[PDB]
DNA sequence: AAATGTCCACGAAGGGTTACTTCGGCAACCGAAAAAAACATTTATTTATAGTAGCCGAAAATAGTG
DNA sequence: CACTATTTTCGGCTACTATAAATAAATGTTTTTTTCGCAGGTAACCCTTCGTGGACATTT
RNA sequence: GUUGCC
């Protein structure tokens, strides 16, 4: 994303005023394009005492790790 | 031409004419909401009703 | 000499500038921004409880198909 | 009538949840101070300039 | 304080 310049034969060696700047979306619309769409349902949002607490669930162990 | 087109006729249907067809040309005159920090984040109006 | 060259001040004309337009009565009703400072939490480690709560999960069990 | 087929359910296993108490260290959050924000309606009436003529001055 | 009306 480096500034660019082209070569006219009216005016050689001119550099292109909207290369000058740089719009910082495009380059992130194009991700949010390819992202999966889902229809959300007002239902499967519910939360409890466990929410948004840190701590998770251990892998029970095994006679090989013993 | 008073039973079909009452007494009232300028103040209900304009109202009318507000509340379904009016209200979707203005959100397609205000949407996709920016910010600048955090650039891919958008929220953008597809339809409203009342 | 004297006539013209010049300089000077009062007045003329218009220039934009500033306080102006009843008498009653009833209802009501309403700067920001860096720095300095203080101080709680997270950071462990116990070591005793009961409760959610999640994830599993296997095994108890009624049920679904041939 | 019977081995399935997914489910129902316990079930134990685990992971936090206040509690007091030590640092020592680091972090993160918020008042209290000390301090400069860029062009590079009508009518007097007083106000200003235009104009015009005043006498000194200096040349002829 | 502000509007409406006789």
């Amino acid at each position: 994303t480096a500034i660019q310049l082209k070569l006219n034969p009216d005016g050689t060696m001119a550099i292109d005023e909207e290369t000058m700047v740089v719009d910082r979306h495009k380059n992130a619309s194009i991700e949010n394009e390819y992202k999966e769409k889902v229809d959300e349902n007002p239902f499967a949002n519910l939360y409890n005492y466990g929410s948004y607490g840190r701590g998770s669930y251990t892998d029970p162990w095994t006679v090989e790790e013993m | 031409f008073l039973k079909v087109k009452g007494l009232v006729k300028q103040h209900l249907d304009s109202f009318n004419y507000f509340v379904d067809t009016d209200l979707k040309k203005i959100i397609k005159a205000n949407q996709l909401i920016l910010s600048d920090v955090d650039p891919e984040f958008y929220l953008k109006y597809v339809d409203i009703r009342v």
